[PDB]
RNA sequence: AGUCUGGUAAUUGGAAUGAGUACAAUCUAAAUCCCUUAACGAGGAUCCAUUGGAGGGCAAGUCUGGUGCCAGCAGCCGCGGUAAUUCCAGCUCCAAUAGCGUAAUUUAAGUUGUUGCAGUUAAAAAGCUCGUAGUUGGACUUUGUGUUACUUUGAAGAAAUUAGAGUGCUCAAAGCAAGCCUACGCUCUGUAUACAUUAGCAUGGGAUAACAUUAUAGGA
RNA sequence: ACUCCGCCGGCACCUUAUGAGAAAUCAAAGUUUUUGGGUUCCGGGGGGAGUAUGGUCGCAAGGCUGAAACUUAAAGGAAGGAGCG
């Protein structure tokens, strides 16, 4: 059982120190591997759209999830960013500046989209929501 | 109409017994729900907690039965819990209301600090267990409210508890064991021997002994 | 350094932990409509204020009744509740502070008292009168419906001297209508 | 796959690495 | 139990087991209340008796028989019965 | 039947009023804003409230049109394969509301457990025993200048922040002000108090506990 | 040697719940939200994996020590009277 002695302060403190590493949440923050992620601890990131791609939805669903391969400007890492809403892929062109954000599960895949943990928030400095609702238009043409 | 089949049913039908506390004092089983409707009937208030379908695998398919959890209470120290399984939702509810009345218990209430006003919280720390669920109730000061989840909170309101602190351990999502564990600690409020119960017991004749002549005569 | 950085400020309400509890939504809308509140925020800050008062009382009640801090701050808390009409001289104990409710504080609002003293037709009529500079508490005009009136000030609630309802000249609607009638 | 044989498969795989790494030293 | 004024605040006062001193709750259906009649010089029931209450706990343990025997061996010497 | 009370309408009526605008004064080092105020200023009072939702969790539709495992939704469970409560729309409804949605950390977590978790079978007793450090160690001494821990009280302790006393900045977040009467002023006006680990300093207590000590007494 | 009574110690078994437990079951796996006798080891969803790497031991086979990237929404345990169900 537990050590109970009044003079056992060191053992109890050191035991907990070792055992906190067994906790996945604790180890994910104190390992230091978060800095090696594409965002490197940031909430958002800008990147350049390399190509427009489609990803087969995971089973038992059946669809083609419209994504976009993006290279991050600050570190040059390539990621797959899901483009939400209906027909918003038409608002994205290759070699375009897009603001990326997490998908909502802190680096974990979401939904039936396989191996996708990012989504597109802005394109050419304009939010996809504004373009989807016809609030604004992309700055070109 | 009601034709009592038990001695208690006759005395309550006659009117000799006029309070549930007279039955609780002698720990007599109550087997007719009309007794509860005759003593605290108008003050009671039922409430269906949940409808739970349960299934039994069979050769042809799966037999689905419905399980209804019903809580009754006057909000003044009496609460009851009844669970019945039936093939129809309406039949389960009606039978669950009957079972809840038959299990009504007295709930002891006390004071957190000074004894000012009417009792508002549990008199001591009390815990109840059912399955893996354990519910704890700690006396709380007036105005603190019922600090509990929805299932215990509904039961505590019907019991007349106004302010209590609660904590839970185990699978509280198992509503059957959560409500039963809550009901389990409420009946233990009268089992804990406080110093104010140290006074020696003064026994009184049971209703069956006091009214033997009325019970001896057959009822027609 | 900027001196303005040392100015204090704080929060006056907390949002509920469970946002879609049907029972709570029913009880809160009843108080909001009964007292003509603007939104749930006005009810939540009163609950926030009440929680602070009750918390102070509980700490005092946990101390020995001979503790000097219990005696000094307990008297101050009771004196504060009496001065606003929440408690009565017959309820001079900390245990009665723990029995206060939200309705007690909402009844001391200027909006509630303007309505329950006959100056307004409805709780919603009082709201508009207060914000339209028609009420005064003593000599001072008050245009804040949440103004918590004191017992010593409840008898001085009257219409402002500059209001059409308190001896002042008629507003710009009657004056223009009078002007139009004269032109005819 | 039976755990005992999966253990046997891994040990064979480790010998090759042990030999495929000491080949260049 | 009693308010600061003095009024009782309990629904009822449960009985205590005569052997173990435990409270007897409203659902303890294994508890029994027993009456031992009093006799006169001739040895005829006089309408008087002593009451004993036993909780379900002690009866389930099988110790009710010995508990009743001891409780009666003492009580009868106090009320003159023998 | 009756008549008192309550609810709806881009109906009909007179009332109220600041957003705005502006003489002015005031404000300020000078300006500006606020406060005050002549005139002006509301009926679809277009002087038009938004942001997210409406299968469950979770408050709110088994509405109508479109799409047909497509497009999409969906934090999770799931929805969509021709009669979609879940997608795209209209309508209606719900929540918060001048705010609301989305993308490290606290809570929930008694899922890090000292308080307070687990280890037969769910993840988890070292194959077995010895063993140093560590940690833990029976009872007994007064009841009726050996050294320490512990406990009590006190001193010292930055402010700001926190708690808190006083005070009607119109309320409030705040601020540290103010109040009293009507004179050449007054209340010596107020600007309290508590908290502040551990270590250190100093009194009282000596139960519990640690170490040290004992018979060739180098004893008193 | 056998028969009867008892004491201490040991390997166990049988009945039972006033106990415990998710239950199977357990006289300890009891004396636990009414939570504290002492002490050692050890676990923190499923995989990746007892793998990679470094160290150390071994003639070798291997032993001891022992990750991460990444992946996944389960994997897993028990199953009127009686049973939490
Ligand atoms: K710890
Ligand atoms: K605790
Ligand atoms: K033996
Ligand atoms: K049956
Ligand atoms: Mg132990
Ligand atoms: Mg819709
Ligand atoms: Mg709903
Ligand atoms: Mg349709
Ligand atoms: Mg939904
Ligand atoms: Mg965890
Ligand atoms: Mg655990
Ligand atoms: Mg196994
Ligand atoms: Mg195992
Ligand atoms: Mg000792
Ligand atoms: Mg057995
Ligand atoms: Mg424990
Ligand atoms: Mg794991
Ligand atoms: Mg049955």
């Amino acid at each position: 059982g537990k050590t109970r002695g009044m003079g056992a302060g060191r053992k109890l403190k050191s035991h907990r120190r070792r055992q906190r590493w067994a906790d996945k949440s604790y180890k994910k923050s104190h390992l230091g591997n978060e800095w090696k992620k594409p965002f490197a601890g940031s909430s958002h990131a800008k990147g350049i759209v390399l190509e427009k791609i489609g990803i087969e939805a995971k089973q038992p669903n059946s669809a083609i999830r419209k994504c976009a391969r993006v290279q991050l400007i600050k570190n040059g890492k390539k990621i797959a960013a899901f483009v939400p809403n209906d027909g918003c892929l038409n608002y994205i062109e290759e070699n375009d500046e897009v603001l990326i954000a997490g998908f909502g599960r802190k680096g974990h895949a979401v939904g039936d989209i396989p191996g996708v943990r990012f989504k597109v928030v802005k394109v050419s400095g304009v939010s996809l929501l504004a373009l989807f609702k016809e609030k604004k238009e992309k700055p070109r043409s | 109409k009601w034709v009592p089949v038990t001695k208690l049913g006759r005395l309550v039908k006659d009117g000799k017994i006029r309070s549930l506390e007279q039955i609780y004092l002698h720990s007599l089983p109550i087997k007719e729900f009309q007794i509860i409707d005759t003593l605290i009937g108008p003050s009671l208030k039922d409430e269906v907690m949940k409808i739970m379908p349960v299934q039994k695998q069979t050769r042809a398919g799966q037999r689905t039965r419905f399980k209804a959890f019903v809580v009754v209470g006057d909000g003044n120290g009496h609460v009851g819990l009844g669970v019945k399984c039936s093939k129809e939702v309406a039949t389960a509810i009606r039978g669950g209301i009957i079972l809840a009345k038959l299990s009504v218990i007295p709930v002891r209430r006390g004071y957190w600090g000074n004894k000012i006003g009417k009792p508002h919280t549990v008199p001591c720390k009390v815990t109840g267990k059912c399955g893996s669920v354990t519910v704890r109730m700690v006396p709380a000061p007036r105005g603190a409210g019922i600090v509990a989840a929805r299932v215990p909170k509904k039961v505590l309101q019907f019991a007349g508890i106004e302010d209590v602190f609660t904590s839970s351990r185990g699978s509280t999502k198992t509503l059957g064991n959560f409500v039963k564990a809550t009901f389990d600690c409420l009946m233990k409020t009268y089992g804990f021997l406080t110093p104010d119960f140290w006074k020696e017991t003064r026994f009184t004749k049971s209703p069956f002994q006091e009214y033997f002549d009325i019970l001896a005569k057959p009822a027609n | 350094v900027h001196v303005s950085f040392y100015r204090n400020y704080g929060k006056t309400f907390k949002k509920p932990r469970r946002p879609y509890e049907k029972e709570r939504l029913d009880a809160e809308l009843k108080l909001v409509g009964e007292y003509g509140l603007r939104c749930k925020r006005e009810l939540w800050r009163v609950q926030y204020a009440l929680s602070r008062i009750r918390n102070a009382a509980r700490m005092l009640l946990t101390l020995d009744e001979k503790d000097p801090r219990r005696i000094f701050e307990g008297e101050a808390l009771l004196r504060r509740m009496n001065r606003y009409g929440l408690l009565d001289e017959s309820q001079n104990k900390l245990d009665y502070v723990l029995a206060l409710t939200v309705e007690n504080f909402l009844e001391r609002r200027l909006q509630t008292l303007v309505f329950k003293t006959g100056m307004a037709k409805s709780i919603h009529h009082a709201r508009v009168l207060i914000r339209q500079r028609h009420i005064r508490v003593g000599r001072q005009v008050v245009n804040v419906a949440s103004f918590m009136v004191r017992v010593d000030s409840q008898k001085h609630i009257d219409f402002s001297l500059t209001s059409p309802f308190g001896g002042g000249r008629p507003g710009r609607v009657k004056r223009k209508n009078q002007k139009s009638a004269a032109k005819k | 796959m039976r755990a005992k044989w999966k253990k046997k498969r891994m040990r064979r795989l480790k010998r090759k690495r042990r030999k495929m790494r000491q080949r260049s030293k | 139990m009693q308010n600061d004024e003095g009024q009782n605040m309990d629904l009822y006062i449960p009985r205590k087991c005569s052997a173990t001193n435990r409270l007897i709750t409203s659902k303890d259906h294994a508890s029994v209340q027993l009456n031992v009649g009093h006799l006169d010089e001739s040895g005829v029931y006089t309408g008087q008796f002593t009451t004993y209450a036993l909780c379900g706990f002690i009866r389930a343990q099988g110790d009710a028989d010995s508990a009743m025997d001891r409780l009666w061996q003492k009580k009868k010497a106090e009320v003159g019965q023998q």
